[PDB]
């Protein structure tokens, strides 16, 4: 099938204009469809037949063409417009093609540094032969954050897993947990447990730590 | 007035097969097609294929040839997608959607109405209830670690729902064992650590696990 | 003559062959 090319990501400041392009050598002969997919929802058709907007889609959304390129324009972008946008077309035989999807971030101007907390393993888990050490980042924005584990001042790799919320509903910020999992035997071989955090809101990386015992 | 309603979550072992249904209402089912689209976690929309009931014709993306079968039952106005020989990377949200071929102007349409999605999870893990461990220490943080369970989902409340401000329950992570873990944390005044009691309520219905854990400083 | 968001799409009887579903819903 012919390819549809759209950028993997677009950032727009709140109230500014986002432009998402979709190019393909077949577009001069075929219609383009755009779908919006918000986190945790099914895709919704927002533009069809290249220029038509279904009833109920905000007038902020419009689509124009220029050569082999179609541009979905989101005027005066609203926080609720943050979503993945897929362009889509078909050939005359019925093969359907989707672009990779563009993650449109409505990137707020506020930079909120994370609060950092660290949790030693519980004595209850230790009795079971495993030690999970948890580092929590709270109330930060934007989402980009680096968390590094240091055990006895040695950088770790391969033994931690991270999880980030979707944007908190009220504060519109993120939280992040990083969990370092060791055996009780390895946990008891070390003294200092630390997570070091880098984020745009922090002038320099910050470290939270505890000493075992 | 158009609705497409899909069948519920599927948890399958590698090599098994799965069937997903898509029940239509509010239109003349036999004049439109049904399209299936797949979405792996964190990835984009992948066309699976379509089926048109008025000629029983089907078109599948090449990668699904021999493994996927779409059928339509015009007597129950239901479409089905069967996927055989499941592998871990078949784990995805599967959507049905309504398409058609405009015969006047000779073009295939966009996907105007969508089903709600069916999650199909493929793994060899077996059902297991979680272990629940306390996460204990301006603002203080405390929580519960909900570790080594299968399958999704788990629900977590604090103080039986009386405590909602400052609660953050994280998406589960898939561990290399195939089991899930998550944490749920709350931020509270350090003032309150000695005065107020904090209990996390964890419910894992697939294993009939309900745990309350008192988290103390 | 567009059928996005409509309830009935026009299928011409010329394509129905011996498919009974097609004949049930087709239009001349």
């Amino acid at each position: 099938s012919f390819e549809l090319t759209q950028p993997p990501s677009v950032s727009v400041s709140p109230g500014q204009t986002a432009r998402i392009t979709c190019s393909g050598d077949a577009l001069p002969k075929q219609y383009v469809y755009w779908y919006q997919q918000k986190p945790g929802q099914a895709p919704v058709l927002v533009i069809y037949k290249t220029t038509e907007r279904p009833s109920g889609i905000p007038e902020r959304f419009s689509d124009s063409s220029s050569g082999t390129t179609v541009t979905l324009t989101i005027s005066a972008a609203q926080a609720e417009d943050e979503a993945d946008y897929y362009c889509q077309s078909v050939d005359s035989s019925g093969t359907y093609v989707f672009g990779i999807g563009t993650k449109v971030t409505v990137l707020g101007r506020t930079v909120a540094a994370p609060s950092v907390f660290i949790f030693p393993p519980s004595d209850e888990q230790l009795k079971s032969g495993t030690a999970s050490v948890v580092c929590l980042l709270n109330n930060f924005y934007p989402r980009e954050a680096k968390v590094q584990w240091k055990v006895d001042n040695a950088l770790q790799s391969g033994n931690s897993q991270e999880s980030v919320t979707e944007q908190d509903s009220k504060d519109s910020t993120y939280s992040l947990s990083s969990t370092l999992t060791l055996s009780k035997a390895d946990y008891e071989k070390h003294k200092v447990y630390a997570c070091e955090v880098t984020h745009q809101g922090l002038s320099s990386p910050v470290t939270k730590s505890f000493n075992r015992g | 007035q158009v609705h497409l309603v899909q069948s519920g979550v599927e948890v399958k072992k590698p090599g098994a097969s799965v069937r997903v249904s898509c029940k239509a209402s509010g239109y003349t089912f036999a004049t439109y097609g049904i399209t299936w689209v797949r979405q792996a976690p964190g990835r984009g929309l992948e066309w699976v294929g379509w089926i048109t009931p008025y000629n029983d014709r089907t078109s599948y993306a090449q990668i699904f040839h021999g493994r996927v079968t779409m059928t339509t039952d015009t007597s129950t106005n239901t479409a089905y997608m069967e996927l055989r020989s499941l592998r871990s990377d078949d784990t995805a949200m599967y959507y049905c959607a309504r398409n058609h071929c405009n015969f006047y102007h000779d073009f295939w349409s966009g996907l105007d109405y969508w089903g709600q999605g069916t999650l199909v999870s493929v793994s060899s893990a077996s059902t297991k209830g979680p272990s629940v461990f306390p996460l204990a220490p301006g603002t203080a943080a405390l929580g519960c670690l909900v570790k080594d369970y299968f399958p999704e989902p788990v629900t977590v409340s604090w103080n039986s729902g009386a405590l909602t401000s400052g609660v953050h329950t994280f998406p589960a992570v898939l561990q290399s064992s195939g089991l899930y873990s998550l944490s749920s944390v709350v931020t509270v005044p350090s003032s309150s650590l000695g005065t107020q009691t904090y209990i996390c309520n964890v419910n894992h219905k697939p294993s009939n696990t309900k745990v309350d854990k008192k988290v103390e400083p | 003559n567009d059928f996005h968001f409509e309830v009935f799409n026009f299928v011409p009887c010329s394509i129905c062959s011996n498919n009974p579903t097609c004949w049930a819903i087709c239009k001349r």
